[PDB]
């Protein structure tokens, strides 16, 4: 019930416009917007110490802010630029004699010229193994751009964080990306044919009228998964 | 140069302790705000405002003294999930309020495996052209991992999983291609694995 | 498991301090021997035998207490040439004498550059087919460096030089191929350099 | 005048024999032999607490030791093996109530089956640059196997460690290796045509009757260098 921003993931062509909204019902005076990326660190863009009044941070240009109400402090990108590909964080400082600053879940957006570079991931489940000493099976998402994906495992219809490990960073095939995950279960658990495994990745993508990708299809926002069953062997 | 943190990068085996030193400008100034960020929005840890101080919350302690620029930031029983970047932030005038973030301290803590049985296996898809994947697992967390040899093949880096039930915490990495000439032994020769490894044939 | 050292890997900016913790078995036992090894035979630093102890030599201090397993190993004003692996060794019975070496503490200390003017240039051979080499220099020591993209090209990692005269300590890395289609800008896009860089054209 | 061993670098085919000699005039009772390599760390092989008496360390096999005199404590590899490619260190513990252990310069040897894999390095000096703001020139050694090389810079006939930086580890072209070095001098220093620069690498290699390499030549122990002159521009 703290700071909540939107959307989580975004893609777009250059010279294009976007609005990021941030909401807090926490009843806080001060709201911030931060920009992050691997090499440039975490830096402030815009900030507001109250409703109706804003002011500039370290990187005020490329961005614009209008705050009508205390609860919401959004920001807008008038013209998209490759420099603006990044992870933004809405913050809330309240505050009364308080410097504590709370952040929203964060948002990730990317800017690409052609927009035909966008591809949905290809999911596969690989079922091991010979030499099961005690069973760890892996899932591969391959050839996806942009980098926005949510990967996870569903066993018998339920998501499990139990034995799951996923790569913190995706591999580069040269755009484009490949991610790998894995889970490890008891030897007898995998050997039960009644047990079902699904490796699912949610790919965020275009919404409407891009149009699509080179040689048709579309890279819309979708879910692609892979299926495996218990092997009696 | 308002804030500088040390060490820049820290890598410890599980447990022990870590002391993170933070240096700031003395004119003017306000509370130091400790945050821990891992692959997501920063999480608020400590607020040092005006305090003496001897202060602790949970397994951590924020105690600061003057000592014009310092913070203790102790730790106890470092756990595998504590790997993250730590930021002492900043506060000061004029034009309140604001935060100045340092480069952050990247902290990595390896898990303890007792009886390693490292090995490399081979696995196949469900319905496919019989494309396959090789898996290196169960080794010790110190062992490095090499990137793609010819770059036309793909290899991940060290990643650890866990099971609350069986208490087992196991590392791993995967390497794969579509080629039929691809073979695990032949594949990972790039970096030498301990002889404790396994090559079923 | 006679000896274990922490931290496993340590990276600090120039100066500050480092405290290296060494743990050993208590039955039986003898002197802890501190050595510093860099790209060559280990160099003897400290002998802790039977001592109390509060002990220091030069810029380092070997002080140890019991505290069944500990050693302080402080440091002052870490310098660029101090990058190396540190081993506390071991001594004990039976069957004297012998040494048990731990994994060692890998220590890296970055130099301080004040006014960076990072950049990428292009240079040619003396007598050749006009094969060429690209050079990335003057940047800050924290910036990483990516390995070979297609592996058919060659890129080194961060390396720092110095001049006693002009006091200048400068980092650098090189990337090269024989191809005429090879271009510095096009070459190093693998990892993003700060905009402070230079692309002469 | 401390522990001194020999040779520094060695190469050979498998199933072959070699002797490493270690000498100390320091008048020390205890002499050791250690084996090192990136992943296995530093471990003891053989040790002698006096002349005439030896004993086994952690890895006694693959090796043999005979100590006739107090000063010298050598060791022998009867049959070469790829497992024995490594960096060995002769140590001296003296000692009387003293655990201090001093080491020789270290020796590096490699074992390869075909032995035709051995290649001499190709040296080149690249002379920069446009945009000399203040001049840093680099040397490239390329395509050399085995990994035993000593690189260094000679300015006007004298070796200089002044502005020189060399790569701690060589690059892999797939055997085989490539190493890069560089030095940086004052702008006016390079622009003096009377100044001479030589990037020299010493390659350790075969001695006699290998014979040579595939398609002739020979990879003997030699010195290959590269030459540059001051540019008035
Ligand atoms: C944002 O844009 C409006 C007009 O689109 C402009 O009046 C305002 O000054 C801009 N914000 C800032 C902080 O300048
Ligand atoms: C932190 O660093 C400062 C100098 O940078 C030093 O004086 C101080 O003692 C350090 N703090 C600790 C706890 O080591
Ligand atoms: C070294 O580690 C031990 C436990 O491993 C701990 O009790 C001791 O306090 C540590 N020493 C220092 C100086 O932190
Ligand atoms: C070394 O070899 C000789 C014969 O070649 C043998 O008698 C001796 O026992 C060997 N050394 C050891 C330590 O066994
Ligand atoms: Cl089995
Ligand atoms: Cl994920
Ligand atoms: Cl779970
Ligand atoms: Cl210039
Ligand atoms: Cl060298
Ligand atoms: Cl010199």
């Amino acid at each position: 019930a703290g700071v909540t921003q939107t959307p989580k993931f975004r893609i777009l062509k250059i010279g294009q416009s976007m609005t990021l909204q941030c909401t807090q019902d926490m009843n806080h005076n001060y709201m911030y917007w931060y920009r992050q990326d691997p090499g440039m660190g975490l830096k402030l863009i815009y900030y507001s110490v109250g409703a109706g009044i804003t002011d500039k941070g370290e990187v005020p240009n490329g961005y614009n802010v209008s705050r009508s109400t205390t609860e919401d402090f959004p920001l807008r990108l008038e013209l998209a630029a490759p420099s603006q590909t990044s992870v933004y964080f809405c913050a809330s400082r309240h505050g009364l004699a308080s410097y504590e600053q709370y952040f929203g879940p964060g948002t990730r957006l990317t800017v690409t010229e052609d927009l035909k570079n966008v591809f949905p991931p290809e999911v596969a489940v690989f079922e091991p193994s010979e030499a099961e000493i005690s069973a760890t099976l892996v899932c591969l998402a391959t050839g996806f751009y942009p980098d926005h994906v949510e990967l996870s495992w569903w066993v018998n219809g339920k998501e499990v964080h139990s034995g799951v490990c996923t790569d913190p960073q995706p591999l580069k095939e040269q755009s484009r990306y490949a991610l790998s995950s894995r889970l490890r279960v008891s030897a007898t658990f995998w050997q039960n044919p009644r047990n079902h495994f699904r490796c699912q990745v949610q790919f965020y993508g275009l919404s409407e009228n891009d149009e699509w990708t080179q040689d048709r299809a579309k890279p819309v926002t979708q879910i692609v998964s892979a299926e495996a069953w218990g092997r009696a062997d | 140069p308002k804030v500088v943190q040390s060490p820049l990068s820290l890598v410890v085996h599980e447990g022990d302790t870590v002391t993170l030193n933070c240096s700031y400008e003395v004119t003017n100034f306000r509370s130091l705000l400790w945050y821990k960020q891992e692959k997501k929005a920063p999480t608020f840890l400590f607020m040092l405002t005006s305090s003496g101080i001897e202060k602790k919350s949970g397994r951590l302690s924020s105690i600061l003294d003057k000592k014009e620029l310092f913070s203790i930031l102790n730790i106890t029983a470092t756990q595998t999930g504590d790997s993250a970047v730590y930021l002492c932030a900043w506060a000061g005038g004029t034009s309140y309020g604001k935060l100045t973030f340092g480069q952050g301290t990247i902290l990595t803590v390896h898990p303890n495996i007792q009886k390693p049985d490292p090995a490399v296996y081979q696995l196949r898809d469900s319905k496919s052209s019989d494309k396959s994947v090789c898996l290196f697992t169960d080794f010790d967390s110190q062992t490095n991992v090499s990137q793609s040899k010819d770059s036309d093949v793909y290899i991940t880096d060290k990643c650890v999983l866990d099971m609350r039930s069986m208490d087992f915490k196991s590392n791993s990495a995967v390497a794969w291609s579509n080629k039929s000439d691809f073979a695990c032994a032949n594949a990972f020769n790039n970096s030498i694995i301990p002889e404790d490894t396994f090559f079923p044939s």
